[PDB]
DNA sequence: GTCGTAAATCATGC
DNA sequence: GCATGATTTACGAC
């Protein structure tokens, strides 16, 4: 009937760094998305996908 | 992290998520409204009733030679 | 962009 | 000791 990656668990600073960038501004810009990609060993499309997701947390958190 | 204050479901609830899940082999999907309905009898947030045939869906696939073949249902 | 997911993984219940 | 609910990557809809 109805029957691209392995998801991989990014580490404690990964993930850490990550929230400290999300408390400035949930959204960032190319130029600094770059940046975190950079610092936190990550491609610049699952830096993207990250605040994505993490974006949907909050409205998923705070909802009623 | 609401897994530290996890709990299992009433065992009458899984019989009615159970129930919509065999029942639509064919399409595994709620609609929105469906969802809506389908979380207010079993007491649970409707984000639940989604984690619940989000994990239902693909443990039943891993399952291709067990007495998963519980579509008594009818 | 968001929103519904598949899937690996998590944390716990028993 | 797995069953089970909730969370975390990852991708395609739109």
């Amino acid at each position: 009937e109805w029957t691209r990656k392995k998801r991989k668990p990014y580490s404690k600073f990964q993930t850490l760094e990550l929230e400290k960038e999300f408390l400035f501004n949930a959204y960032v810009s190319k130029q600094k998305r770059w940046e975190l990609a950079r610092n936190l060993q990550l491609t610049e499309r699952q830096v993207k996908i990250w605040f994505q997701n993490r974006r949907m947390k909050n409205k998923k958190n705070s909802q009623r | 992290d609401a897994r530290r204050k996890r709990r299992n479901f009433s065992k009458q609830a899984s019989e009615i998520l159970n129930e919509y899940f065999y029942s639509h082999l064919s399409n595994p999907y709620p609609s929105e409204e469906a969802k809506e309905e389908l979380a207010r009898k079993c007491g649970i947030t409707v984000s639940q009733v989604s984690n619940w045939f989000g994990n239902k869906r693909i443990r039943y696939k891993k399952n291709i030679g067990k007495a998963q073949e519980e579509a008594n249902l009818y």
